[PDB]
């Protein structure tokens, strides 16, 4: 039931009361939810923790529905590990940029 | 110019002299260990005695700090004031400070060097007088709090201008800021002089070589789309490649190999520059990892070579030098590797130099060109100079079995070269 | 891939990707697996196209599981690259949902392709 | 249940018009296509997204 | 100090330039072209329509333009003063494809074949009055060929004599390519592919001394490609599939003798190295036929994606080092992609190149010279200084 | 036949990787205490 | 090798004919056969500790010059006999002073913007206008608008210039009959 | 104009006056000026009073 949910839901999955009050009046929705306490979002700083909460929820949807829907799964962490490498170098490339002018 | 401009010039000259108590407090509160309220109340004797303790620790780690205990960290230097002696004494103690800084550039991960260079910061004011050498020495450590500390207390030179938004900031400078720092030309000349002093006094350490090579190849990558900036940039980085190849460190030699391979694949250099580059590569080749990088470097530098003249026989001096550094087993083994490097034009030039300059080792060229596959113009030039070898000297079994290989593959091409020069019945009557 | 049930042959996949191209021009498709599942949840999808070309196919084969709950047709085409070309973006597209409309110009083409899909179920 | 159905279909139609307007103001080339009646639609140029 | 492993330092202290000089290059540098602009070729005599097709002569300095204003013009091109040689207005026959054909036997015919959305195709015999003939008989096959628009002219060998003759190849309705003689107009053979035929090209491969073989390469709209050997009866020898690609508009070969870089002498016929399949999204797959004739699901060496609307021209330079993608859908949609590196030249065209709405393109067989015809009726002319 | 020799010379040219602006930006992350020969083959993997 | 100043003078007129450092000074005066005399200066080094190894390249300082080819046309700019306009075969329009030779200045050929907002044609590699056949200056409305009207060799339009700004003007008058401009005039 | 010079009685501050109008009181040994005033009539001389804090 978690695997058949879209990645945006997996992003906002913990923050339902903030989400639905910010939808039932026309306000801005949260961006973290239950996924805020992941170590990668801990490594991010600024608005790009919203950004990598989004990319982490996307890769977590990929890995999660692989885990729930695979049959020849090996319990070895391969898809989760390549997804984590994707999220880590993405976090690198948006922590390398800086809004200052040098 | 204006009066406020001329007075800013005299302020920048008199930056280090404490002319009253408030300037002395603002100028002595610039520490590298303590905060300002402790650092303003400390003495010279206190910071000297624990810096002398830390220099004894640093000297038992590395024994080249004992002469700095003799001169820069002695007890006459507690009372030695910097801006009271003349220019000649100033240049004496500033090359003393430069010697200490490029010796202790490697040690910056362990707290005795922080507590020891604390005394150079607070007695000799090297954060505002000897500041370019301080930044250049600790440039590698830019993700670390010790570089954050020297940026907070530094007065930034005009060449280091892009770090001016990372001073007194909580976040480290980024790698793109480091590439923007290195992308200047005057900064590149400054850093290559710094490396020349490093290579001269034999202090090049591998973390520095990694950082230096990374920033250099990123400068070349950034300037890869403007040929005039690449052409401004060639006699700087090829000069520092020559000065890194002219030393003894295997790490700095393969750093120069990395710089040369990125630069030759970024722009098509001249043939003679590539040949002199391989001569400088081979002229000091002593290690094994250096030999691995040197063979890969010479292969790629010959690969990135176009036009009429890419696959000539490399001349007699450089071919026998390449023979004395790399014999037959090394070349044959490296070609037998399953990773398949691209060694086309270099191996063609090598076999043509064997046919013009060795004339005994032809079974090995049969085996190696059995191993790797070449192009039509490569094997056309190979069989043309084998035809000339048959016409100059008597044709024995090694040249015969070479022509049996060149008959067993692509016999139409050897017919085309014989019909361009000679005849097939006449050549079979020859051999 | 074996576990990609109904896979289209060449003629059916050519007309599927033709109706995908004209729905992309009419701004009537949601491209991407998460947007396809959102249209599946909201019940505004006509049919789902998936690609039997993704190297984990289990990132796909979960929207079949809620297609067979809302009896919406779904089909597989062999190329994610070609599905991305048809959807008209620069990336490969793994799944695409053609959304519902009743004033649409290509309603007859959508209905014809979805009947040809639900023949092979 | 019948008036839940009427509310749901009216909300579907108004969200469909809202979504068409939002889709219209994004970017790309488009033209105003008019039918027999006057129900206008916007046909987008065959050009993929860069 | 001093009076007068240092090899690199010495060679740097003597050299002042550090790159290859002029002619010791022999193959193009990537990412930066060298392309000057000459006088616009049809600037002497303006065109009254969009310039729909464009071809150079195989030997002479002649450029043939033609469009929907049912006239075709030949221009002696040079740098300065591209003048008009002659000009023929076929009434009631707008032209869409016009080609210089020059036979391999005597290289003395110099025909111009031209055709539009008509059930006929004209053939002007160049004689410097004008004797043109009209082909209007499909010899029993008129139902499968209702318009002579998309033709291509090629060479064919008898393969029991060593006698070559030109064929024209007409793309018809169902999947049909009707191949017919370029002098007698007799229907020789026909090749049917399965789908919507969208484009086709001609490859040649040498066999021995004085014998070659003609291959027709025809693409479905969906992306599957047939190769027909047609020096024998028009029989399929290979059937493969384009990786990706769903709306396929244009296939081209290059690197050897195409129909646009034609061989003047039969021993100068070369096998084409590259094959570009350009699509409706602007994606151009690029296949390298030195290895992609064996796989039957071959992968492209690169898929270019730089221009975003429908590929309507893609032409290879005669050496086979540049491909020219071009689209007649938006303005200024032309790119020159260098190859083997498969990287687009980034310095040309700029934002101020007067390319227009590029509706035809042509490469010179000898001069290294682009002609680009746009919808305003202007052939613009550029010279690549590598040649 | 010099045109045929020139065509086979330009025909025997193989596809290479060109340096971009950002072909070497992701090396600072792992220049930390690795050896310089591992840096050399990490660069050579980018070049090939 | 510190730096190379390329094309500091014309090779066709002799190259750099005499270059000398004013002694004790970082300024070097060059002179060439193209009727030109330049000065180049070395700024002090940009690195505050190294200096001797980071040598800032020589930059340009004052220079005097004239025509490098014999002049083809001549006019007087005003009634006071102070300035005179002078066009040469090396495709430059100078304004020479009869009172003080420092006031002699080359009229600039940096074009204005197009009036509607479209692009202007021409080559990217900017070269000078074709050499001047005729010109006509009438400084009744000077500073107000375009003031000099000039006619070039084998081209079908006449440019304008502003003597006050010492630059080209916004207008190129066409002939409208595909003929080259053989004469110009302007009213008073 | 020509600058009449004046120092404070300890040498910390300098007071210059141009003949034209330019009077500047400054800390000549740091780079701190604390008055630069252009009094466009011809000034002749100046002096500090008991400090750098007042000058006539």
């Amino acid at each position: 039931s978690l695997a058949k949910s879209p990645a945006s839901t997996i992003q906002i999955l913990g923050a339902e009361k903030a989400l639905f009050r910010a939808l039932k009046t026309k306000h801005d929705t949260p961006k973290y939810g239950l996924l805020y306490h992941a170590s990668l979002v801990g490594q991010a700083t600024g608005k790009n923790k919203g950004k990598i909460a989004r990319v982490l929820a996307a890769k977590a949807a990929v890995s999660l529905r692989y885990d729930a829907l695979a049959e020849d799964r090996d319990d070895s962490g391969d898809i989760g590990l390549e997804s984590r490498a994707k999220v880590e170098n993405r976090l690198s490339q948006l922590e390398g940029r800086d809004l200052r002018t040098t | 110019s204006s009066l406020s401009d001329q007075l800013a010039q005299v302020a920048s000259n008199n930056a280090t002299v404490a002319l009253d108590r408030k300037r002395r407090q603002k100028l002595h509160s610039a520490s590298l260990i303590y905060n300002s309220k402790t650092a303003a109340t400390q003495d010279y004797d206190f910071i000297f005695e624990n810096a002398s303790k830390a220099l004894e620790e640093l000297s038992q780690i590395e024994p080249k700090f004992a002469i700095f205990s003799r001169t820069l960290f002695s007890e006459s230097s507690i009372s030695l004031d910097r801006n009271v002696q003349t220019k000649e004494e100033i240049k004496d103690l500033d090359n003393a400070i430069n010697a200490y800084l490029l010796l202790a550039s490697s040690k910056w991960y362990l707290a005795p060097t922080l507590h020891a260079t604390e005394w150079l910061v607070r007695r000799f004011q090297i954060h505002v007088k000897n500041t370019e050498m301080l930044l250049l020495s600790t440039l590698n450590y830019y993700q670390t709090p010790v570089f954050k500390r020297i940026l907070s207390i530094i007065k930034l030179p005009p060449l280091f201008n892009c770090l001016s938004n990372f001073v007194r900031s909580e976040k480290p400078p980024t790698a793109l800021t480091m590439i923007k720092l290195f992308n200047d030309m005057d900064f590149l000349k400054l850093y290559t002089s710094y490396l020349d002093q490093c290579i001269k006094h034999n202090a090049t350490y591998t973390n520095q070589l990694l950082f230096t090579t990374c920033c250099f190849i990123n400068v070349v990558a950034f300037n890869s789309n403007n040929d005039e900036k690449l052409n401004q940039l060639v006699p700087i980085l090829l000069e520092i490649s020559a000065k890194l190849l002219a030393s003894k460190s295997k790490d700095c030699q393969i750093a120069a190999h990395t710089i040369l391979v990125v630069f030759a694949t970024a722009l098509p250099l001249k043939k003679t520059i590539i040949l002199a580059a391989m001569e400088t590569i081979l002229s000091n080749l002593d290690a094994k990892e250096a030999k691995h990088s040197a063979l890969l470097t010479i292969c790629k530098l010959f690969q990135t070579l176009k036009g009429q003249g890419n696959v000539d026989q490399l001349p007699s001096k450089i071919f026998k030098l390449f023979d004395s550094k790399f014999d037959t087993v090394s070349i044959l083994t490296f070609l037998d590797k399953e990773d398949k490097p691209v060694c086309d034009k270099f191996i063609t030039s090598y076999t043509r130099s064997i046919a013009r300059y060795d004339r005994s080792k032809l079974n090995i060229i049969l085996s190696l060109l059995k191993k790797i596959r070449l192009e039509r113009y490569e094997v056309r030039l190979i069989i043309t100079d084998l035809i000339y070898l048959s016409e100059i000297l008597e044709d024995k079994s090694q040249l015969v079995e070479l022509f049996e290989y060149f008959i067993s593959i692509n016999e139409d091409l050897v017919l085309k070269c014989l019909k361009s020069l000679g005849l097939t019945g006449e050549l079979f009557e020859i051999r | 891939n074996p576990k990609a049930f109904p896979l289209a042959d060449a003629a059916l996949t050519q007309q599927i990707l033709d109706v995908v191209q004209q729905a992309a021009n009419l701004r009537q498709l949601k491209k991407g697996a998460n947007e396809a599942t959102k249209t599946l949840n909201r019940g505004i999808s006509e049919f789902i196209i998936m690609a039997a070309d993704c190297e984990p196919i289990e990132i796909l084969l979960h929207l079949p599981l809620l297609c067979e709950d809302k009896n919406v047709p779904y089909v597989f085409v062999p190329s994610r690259v070609a599905l991305g070309r048809a959807c008209g973006v620069s990336r490969p597209v793994i799944a695409a949902s053609i959304t519902t409309n009743d004033a649409s110009a290509i309603k007859t083409q959508i209905y014809a392709v979805k009947d040809k899909i639900e023949t092979l179920l | 249940v019948k008036q839940h159905l009427q509310r749901e279909t009216q909300l579907k139609q108004v969200q469909q018009r809202m979504d068409a307007q939002r889709e219209l103001l994004k970017k790309g080339s488009k033209k105003k296509i008019v039918d027999s009646s006057g129900k206008i639609s916007f046909k987008w140029k065959k050009q993929r997204k860069r | 100090d001093e009076s007068d492993i240092n090899a690199l330092t010495k060679i740097l202290s003597t050299t002042y330039n550090y790159k290859d000089t002029l002619s010791n290059s022999k193959l193009l540098p990537p990412k930066k072209l060298d392309i000057v602009r000459l006088k616009d070729a049809n600037a002497s005599h303006p065109s009254h329509s969009a310039i729909q097709s464009l071809s150079f002569h195989p030997s002479k300095p002649l450029l043939l333009t033609g469009g929907y204003d049912k006239t075709l013009r030949i221009y002696h091109i040079d740098g300065k003063t591209n003048h008009l040689v002659t000009s023929l207005h076929l009434v009631g026959s707008p032209i869409q494809t016009c080609t210089f054909y020059t036979s391999l036997s005597n290289q003395n015919q110099q025909n111009i074949f031209t055709a539009g959305r008509r059930r006929y195709m004209h053939s002007w015999d160049l004689s410097l009055t004008a004797k043109i003939e009209k082909f209007s008989r499909l010899y029993g096959h008129e139902s499968t060929q209702r318009s002579f628009e998309n033709f291509k002219v090629a060479h064919l060998q008898n393969s029991q004599t060593n006698s070559v003759h030109g064929i024209v190849l007409l793309q018809g309705n169902n999947g049909w390519i009707n191949i017919l003689h370029s002098t007698s107009g007799l229907w020789l053979m026909g090749c049917k592919i399965e789908g919507v035929i969208t484009d086709f090209c001609i490859d040649y491969q040498p066999i021995s001394r004085g014998k070659f073989r003609t291959i027709l390469i025809a693409v479905n709209a969906y992306g599957e490609v047939w190769e027909f050997d047609l020096n024998k009866n028009g029989h399929v020898i290979r059937r493969w599939k384009d990786q990706g690609g769903v709306g396929i508009t244009k296939i081209q070969v290059g690197g050897g003798t195409t129909t646009t870089c034609p061989a003047l002498q039969i021993s100068k016929i070369k096998q084409n190295r590259w094959l570009a399949v350009g699509s409706e999204s602007g994606f151009v797959n690029l296949y390298d036929r030195n290895n992609a004739m064996t796989s039957s699901t071959p992968t492209p060496v690169a898929a270019l994606d730089q221009l975003t609307t429908t590929i309507s021209n893609l032409q290879f330079s005669p050496d086979g080092q540049i491909l020219c993608m071009a689209s007649r859908a938006v303005k200024d949609a032309l790119r020159l992609v260098h190859l083997p590196s498969c990287s687009v030249f980034s310095n040309w065209p700029t934002s101020g190149t007067p390319l227009g709405k590029v509706t035809s393109v042509a490469f010179s067989p000898s001069g290294g010279l682009l002609a680009v015809g746009n919808e305003q009726g202007k052939v613009r002319l550029w010279k690549l200084n590598h040649y | 036949d010099e045109e045929d020799i020139a065509l086979e010379f330009i025909n025997g040219e193989k596809k290479d990787k060109l340096v971009n602006m950002n072909s070497f930006t992701s090396m600072f992350d792992n220049i930390q205490n690795v050896q310089m020969d591992t840096f050399f083959d990490r660069v050579m993997k980018v070049l090939t | 090798r510190i730096h190379v100043l390329k094309n500091i003078h014309r090779e066709s007129y002799g190259g750099v004919t005499q270059a000398t450092f004013l002694n004790g000074q970082p300024i070097i005066v060059t002179s060439g056969g193209d009727n030109s005399l330049k000065e180049y200066v070395f700024d002090p080094s940009l690195s505050q500790g190294s200096g001797d190894v980071v040598v800032q390249p020589p930059r340009y300082l004052r220079s005097r010059g004239g025509h490098s080819q014999p002049p083809s046309y001549i006019a007087f700019a005003d009634s006071q006999s102070h300035f005179m306009l002078s066009a040469s075969k090396d495709r430059s329009l100078w304004s020479f002073s009869l009172r003080k030779d420092a006031q002699s200045q080359e009229m600039s050929q940096r074009l204005h913007k197009k009036q509607d907002g479209g692009r202007v044609g021409g080559s990217t590699i900017k070269s000078k206008f074709p050499e001047i056949v005729a010109l006509a200056i009438e400084n009744a409305r000077i500073g107000e608008w375009e003031n000099i009207i000039t006619a070039h060799k084998d081209e079908k339009f006449a440019r304008t210039w502003d003597m006050r700004n010492k630059r080209v003007g916004r207008w190129t008058f066409d002939t409208t009959d595909d003929g080259f401009v053989k004469s110009v005039a302007m009213s008073q | 104009g020509p600058y009449h010079i004046k120092y404070a009685k300890n040498g910390t501050h300098l007071l210059i006056t141009g003949r034209k109008g330019h009077v500047a009181s400054m800390d000549w040994r740091k780079g701190q000026l604390r008055a630069e005033l252009f009094l466009n009539e011809t000034c002749h001389s100046a002096t500090y009073l008991q400090n750098e804090q007042y000058f006539a």
